[PDB]
């Protein structure tokens, strides 16, 4: 009943000068879900007598 | 009365005996139904006799 689509983020450009360490950055992610849980319906009962006395 | 013009039997569902298997309840239930209506066309042709004890 579920359905999965992954998501992903982006990194950011950073500057550096001579002897400066390159700071590592994470790239976050996640997931998304779509869950079917409801049943749409139409329920129309016709009695026998009304059937026998109407087209 | 007259046996041709004194009565009428309007029928929408004639006599019907039907057997259907109930599954939720263990049962070979038998139905037997009939829907109709009787009316007295031309009541002037009928002659009842009341009996007053």
């Amino acid at each position: 009943n579920t359905y999965r689509i992954d998501r992903l983020n982006t990194s950011s450009v950073k500057g550096r000068t001579s002897g400066v360490a390159l700071e590592p950055t994470p790239v976050r992610n996640d997931k998304m879900l779509i869950v079917v849980d409801t049943v749409l319906y139409i329920r129309n009962p016709i009695d026998y007598q009304d059937d026998w006395t109407a087209p | 009365f007259s046996k041709s013009r004194t009565l009428v039997t309007v029928e929408a569902k004639p006599f019907t005996s039907r057997i259907w298997d109930d599954e939720q309840n263990f049962a070979n239930v038998l139905d037997c139904y009939a829907m109709y209506q009787v009316g007295e066309r031309r009541p002037d042709t009928a002659a009842v006799v009341k009996f007053n004890e």
